[PDB]
């Protein structure tokens, strides 16, 4: 009932609602399951079809000559209960109820009934009203969203359907590698706590991002207990929907609920070690940095820039996040004075001046990263005719390799189309790069915010 | 057991504890309260006042009177027998006028707490997160500016310390013009204990320690309300 | 002395410091002047060259047989005074001193002497220590930055050289149409006040964006008087460097000065009707919206969305900017109920649900914009397989055309690479589009912020 | 002209105005001040005290004593002729002992301001923006929390009104427990005048109206400091 191993790694999946019509939801899901490359058995379920997409079809899950782990259900809402009973008889462990038309439209009784019946068979429910789920390590795409994601270590959980399925697509554009996408929708049964327990134990998942509108009554304490322990090893980013009083009342009506307290949700996230993102862009920017970098081991952050202006944008942005730069170590200053002009600034940011050619980025970045008194590095670049963006980017890459260590690095590059390409090159190398200095600084800030959140939790778990 | 107070109130159909019952209750959890005595006669009131020592405070004790100041039921800083007897009858009548037939349990005699930095410690039940502790500076800082912090119970020392530092009026606790720093450890301790009260006692819907007066050494709960469910 | 008409629209420009060596700054500037298409006379100035890039060259400006309006001076700092004397002899009005090595490196005496000498000839100085300037209506690119910008109505002024020249390139990537780029660098003479006076009167400029580190002592009152008056007709966005205490101390040392008061600069920008941006991204996002839209005539802002989640993100972001949505007009609701399913939400945001096809975006957008009780529209789109991003975008374009009016519109689209193209398509049509719902809402919020800022100024100028 | 007060101070090499001179100066700009009289004898003091009305305040006036409280130079809430004569001689000695090398201009007789909501109105000169008006709530709100708003002078009504609404303690002006709303129009009016003082008088480097007491009708400047340059 509480172990989700067979949901994410099933041997057999039935798709209920697939048909000869390719426009049907069930049909789209079936298509994604096959194109993404699921290696287990897939059983299309359809009253009349003999075969769908080259697969033997059955009229009911109970007719399948096999143990079905998961049934993906997309039939009309007034047919769902029947399908649930059949799945129950057939011994199905997980009912992934795609179908909408439940509590979110006022039919609360139907939803409660759905869960009751599923539970009487020892079966758990995901949804209803969801777009499905994806698990990259099982080459399992049981959604009607995009057919593919970049492979990686980020798990994304979404209470929102349309925004969830769109963000599944946006991860590709933002170069975020995904281990899983889970649509939880109405959260009538399986919820965030259940999922965090699975992702805690999943070695494929290193970062968890959640779009969260609300938590069920009586579930919050357990949410804090689980999330806080997960946070000790894996960062959790929450995009809280309804994070203002106004928005909280708005989202209250969208799901048909009583409005949760903004202030208390915020304290719960603090006690859980969770980073709360106010926007998609912040959430994704932070998820990138957290996914591709270890947390800094101390507060010795260096900013390297070929322009004072970008450096001050960075300093102001770090400051907004409670991050204050201190004088670089003297050894680093000396190492850099070997090539830098007399009127470079070494206050931190280290300003290597606008005259800096590509190779100074290689040398500065390398010196910073090898220095034993440097914990983290943000590299800022402003495009000038003296440099090439791709050359600066390759210098940073080479430096990171030759330094050998893993210290957190973020990169901000400002300029034209050549910068856009250099930034894309870096992100495709899993070096967190952004097109403005403030975003690169906000991303680095997320690494420190997570280090501080983890410390909050460790302190709160101390034995007396 | 101090739980007998809760059971007793539930048995009598009351949905809150009287001030003396509430202070006794939180005291048993190790939260400092005013020394108190329930007087049933004007003679009891004078006699207890001597025992406790001057100056004292007299408050009406009635299931009916939830807001004692706003009905002339609170007499503060009484330094003599005459001031006490005046207060006794005065409250009897201030309350007889605005609250007739009220079942008076009596008049509470308690020491007049010297001036300090006033605090509020609250306990509520959030539908999601259950028992939640609330902290803020007293007076206008909570009442008017809503400058409050919350932690979901049970509280760790880290939770209590950080929620104190979080409120915007925090510097009122670390020394300012005409006021020494107060005992932060004592505040932390009371916050953790308030959380424990909420976790352990299901029948307590809500608790409000207001005012809580903080001193360079120790704190004292001057008024306490406990609502039952 | 105070009229900059001949700086931006000169008949004759001399470039001092150009040579047969293509890597010299002067040569880069000369190359840009020719490629961008300046139609007046260009006079390369060089001691020995008879010709540069096909143009008769002269050893001194004073030898040019013409009235030179502007001399772009790129020679070593120890030669600048001499070139200034010669420009003075020649009757030159503006000295654009590219050359660095003045007050920014401690040589304050040289900088003050520069200005003193220029003033003794009735000449003004831009800079020193700048990358030049561009004025699109005069096809004048006197910078060593990118050779081209998109034409439009945005004037960009930058006190930072590296960030300024980088942002000059970034305007292309962000589809921002430019009327002018002015590098002001050390601001020894001509400053933001002088420039604001010119852009106030320029019919080609509709929006002014300023990267500002600081204003000179004794210059702030005039800055407010001028800016407040410009703000009545043209929005001014300032990216303030040193907007935190920490950053203010930092930038104090970067320019060699005492730290300006953060709080008092904020009050001065409020009294000026200025929008202060905390980041490059915000500044550019707002600039786009302000450049391509009129200000809303009232508070009847409609958010149209095919998903509750994007809508709630939007509601929260508007709420953070003090913008609160109210119920749509009944007429609009009725118009939309003609095609929308029964369980669409009309609270504002208007949720036309995730099953909405491309055409509902055309119909909804058209209905909203044509409604006499709608003042502004933010359209949100989450990519689903039911739609195509480009079809939604073309629907939006069509609705805007057919509505005929100009009500402010911003668009937020979330999804994969096809959304990235559709967003790009919209911005190339000068429809302010963004890849997240919060950025589209923050952009719309800037239109309202400007309306309120202008109203602040109007109220503060009210007659007693 | 009130400028004679500034010119006199500069002529005698002084870099600030005495309390009575500062109140005269701002009063001439239409900013309400505590009614005052400069007494040169214990006898002048009783007569002025009756004119002004009881209760009164007596303060030592000397170029040397900048902090009158910190030398026993301030006597508050004097309700009788005798209390006045008592405060008079007592101040003469409180200061004669702690500062024997001190020039007395006299003793200021002053109206005792009843309690209200305290404010601060400041004027400073910013290097960029010149004369700038500062506003905040009195007491800990400016001193400890630094809750202040600024507007560059001259101030429009719009500037004055918005800068008042901007401060975090703004609600202390619109009515709270035990306190009626105060005269916002009078505050706006004083802020505007304060700005005018700064724009017009180049020799004034800095001005601090603190405390300023706001009432349901009108305000009163109780202490005023003006620094010259
Ligand atoms: N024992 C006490 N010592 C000091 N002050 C007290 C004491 N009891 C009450 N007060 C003061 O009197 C106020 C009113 O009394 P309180 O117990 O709060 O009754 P209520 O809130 O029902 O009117 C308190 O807020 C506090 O300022
Ligand atoms: N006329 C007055 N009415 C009411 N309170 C007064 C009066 N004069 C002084 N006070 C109070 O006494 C305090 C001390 O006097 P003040 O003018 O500030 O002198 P100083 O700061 O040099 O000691 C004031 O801050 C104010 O709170
Ligand atoms: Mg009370
Ligand atoms: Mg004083
Ligand atoms: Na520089
Ligand atoms: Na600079
Ligand atoms: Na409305």
């Amino acid at each position: 009932m509480n172990d989700l191993e067979r949901l994410f790694n099933p041997s057999a999946i039935a798709v209920v609602g697939a048909s000869k019509d390719p426009s049907k939801i069930g049909s789209q899901i079936l298509r994604n399951l096959l194109s993404y490359g699921f290696k287990g058995k897939v059983y299309p379920i359809n009253p009349t079809a003999d075969e769908l997409m080259g697969l033997k079809c059955y009229p009911k899950v109970s007719d399948v000559p096999d143990k079905v782990d998961v049934a993906v259900i997309s039939v009309p809402s007034d047919k769902v209960l029947g399908v649930i009973d059949d799945c129950g008889k057939a011994g199905v462990k997980f009912a992934v109820v795609i179908t909408s038309g439940f509590k979110e439209v006022g039919n609360e009784e139907l939803e409660e009934e759905l869960v009751r019946r599923a539970h009487s068979y020892g079966m758990r429910v995901l949804g209803p009203n969801i777009f499905g789920y994806l698990y990259a390590p099982a080459r399992l795409n049981a959604t009607f969203g995009p057919k593919d994601v970049l492979s990686g270590n980020v798990a994304f959980i979404s209470q929102s359907g349309a925004l969830g399925i769109a963000l599944m697509g946006y991860t590709v554009v933002e170069n975020i590698g995904i281990s899983s996408i889970v649509s939880v929708g109405n959260k009538a049964d399986l919820d965030d706590v259940d999922l965090l327990d699975f992702f805690d134990k999943d070695p494929n998942t290193g970062v968890i991002m959640i779009y969260l509108e609300g938590i069920a009554p009586g579930r919050g304490r357990m949410f804090i207990d689980v999330a806080s322990r997960v946070s000790l090893r894996k960062p959790i980013i929450v995009i809280k929907a309804g994070r203002t009083e106004v928005g909280a009342r708005a989202a209250a009506s969208h799901t048909g609920s009583i409005a949760g307290s903004v202030a208390i949700y915020e304290s719960a996230f603090k006690q859980s070690g969770i980073l709360m993102a106010k926007s998609v862009e912040d959430a994704f920017d932070w998820t990138k940095a957290l996914s591709w970098n270890p947390i800094p081991e101390g507060e010795r952050l260096i900013v390297l820039t070929n322009g004072g202006g970008a450096g001050v944008q960075s300093t102001d942005t770090f400051a907004d996040n409670g991050i204050y730069l201190s004088k670089p170590p003297e050894s680093l200053i000396q190492e850099i004075k070997k090539f830098v002009p007399p009127f470079a600034s070494f206050a931190n940011p280290i300003d290597i001046t606008g005259m800096a050619p590509d190779d100074w980025y290689y040398m500065g970045t390398l010196a910073a990263l090898k220095n034993p008194d440097v914990d983290a590095l943000t590299v800022l670049y402003c495009q000038t005719a003296v440099t090439t963006p791709i050359g600066v980017a390759k210098g940073i890459v080479d430096a990171i390799k030759e330094a050998g260590n893993s210290k957190p690095v973020t990169v901000g590059m400002v300029g034209g189309p050549e910068v856009a390409e250099a930034v894309s090159f870096l992100n495709k190398q899993r070096i967190a790069a952004y097109p403005t200095p403030e975003r690169a600084s906000s991303a680095m800030s997320a690494l420190y915010a997570y280090a501080r959140a983890r410390s909050y939790v460790m302190k709160s778990l101390a034995v007396r | 057991s101090s739980r007998d107070l809760l059971l007793k109130a539930k048995e009598n159909g009351r949905k809150s504890l009287l001030e003396h019952e509430a202070k006794y209750f939180i005291s048993s959890y190790g939260i400092p309260v005013t020394n108190i005595r329930l007087a049933k006669s004007e003679e009891e009131a004078v006699n207890f006042s001597r025992e406790i020592g001057f100056p004292v405070v007299l408050k009406i004790v009635s299931p009916q009177v939830v807001h004692k100041s706003d009905v002339g039921g609170v007499k503060v800083n009484l330094r003599s027998e005459e001031e006490v007897r005046k207060a006794y009858r005065e409250i009897i009548e201030n309350v007889k006028r605005n609250v007739p037939n009220a079942e008076i349990e009596g008049i509470l005699v308690q020491e007049f707490a010297p001036p300090g930095v006033e605090l509020i410690i609250g306990l509520l039940r959030d539908p999601q997160f259950g028992p939640t502790v609330m902290f803020g500076l007293g007076g206008v800082f909570v009442e008017l500016f809503r400058d409050v912090s919350f932690r979901v119970a049970p509280l760790s020392e880290q939770d209590a310390e950080s929620m104190i530092k979080e409120v915007k009026a925090y510097k009122l606790l670390t020394g300012f013009r005409g006021m020494e720093p107060v005992d932060i450890e004592a505040i932390k301790d009371a916050l953790i204990r308030a959380g424990r009260i909420g976790v352990e006692n299901e029948e307590i819907a809500e608790m409000d320690l207001n005012p809580v007066i903080a001193y360079p050494k120790g704190i004292k709960v001057v008024d306490a309300r406990i609502i039952l469910r």
